């Protein structure tokens, strides 16, 4: 029964062109914001509550094409352009680096997300 | 389905119609889907023509279909049956 904690970071208007390096890109200020009211079953509940919450924030569902915002209103990640793709590993991925502290998970590109953790 | 000329327009429409449709398709399937229309377009743009579709570039069923069509028209591939 998962809740989640965190504040998360102020973002711009392309969150996820970081999300190709380091540990990628934030969970939004104002998405954390939300998500921090609910309750939860899973971190894969976690996972399409947070897709669900992107696909409402006027500032970033303008970020996302429609297609891409149609899956993240039913709980799917966005799919990542081809060229960021990895095997059948086709969408943005959630990482974390440890009930859930939100200040401690970012979202990631595949060919990241394998990077980090083959540690490089 | 084994190429873009197996398909009539009404039928690759229906494809990707489904593909754009998010709860139509287990992801699994959309997978397959997706790895299909990639194939049958043979378009460099793949997948990208769904998602990261370019700034004024009919993005619905249709827009995609004929995207399809014109490219592969000035290119000129085969395409559709009938
Ligand atoms: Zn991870």
């Amino acid at each position: 029964p998962g809740k989640a904690t965190g504040k998360g970071k102020p973002v711009n208007n392309k969150w996820l062109n970081n999300a190709g390096k380091d540990l990628g890109s934030p969970v939004p200020d104002r998405i954390a914001n939300k998500l921090r009211d609910k309750e939860f079953k899973s971190f894969d509940d976690f996972r399409k509550k947070f897709w669900e919450e992107v696909s409402k924030d006027p500032e970033l569902s303008k970020q996302f094409s429609r297609n891409n915002n149609d899956r993240m209103k039913v709980g799917k990640a966005p799919k990542t352009r081809t060229q960021d793709v990895s095997g059948k590993r086709t969408s943005f991925e959630l990482h974390a680096e440890k009930v859930y502290d939100m200040d401690n998970i970012s979202v990631v590109t595949p060919k990241r997300h394998i990077d980090i953790h083959r540690g490089k | 389905k084994h190429s873009i000329s197996d398909y009539t327009e009404a039928e690759f429409l229906q494809l990707v119609a489904t593909i754009c449709d998010a709860d139509a398709t287990s992801e699994e399937e959309l997978d397959k889907l997706i790895t299909h229309f990639g194939e049958m377009t043979e378009h460099p743009s793949g997948s990208d023509l769904i998602y990261y579709p370019e700034e004024g570039d009919d993005d619905s069923p249709s827009g995609i279909v004929n995207t399809v069509k014109q490219w592969r028209a000035a290119n000129g591939k085969s395409g559709f049956k009938q």
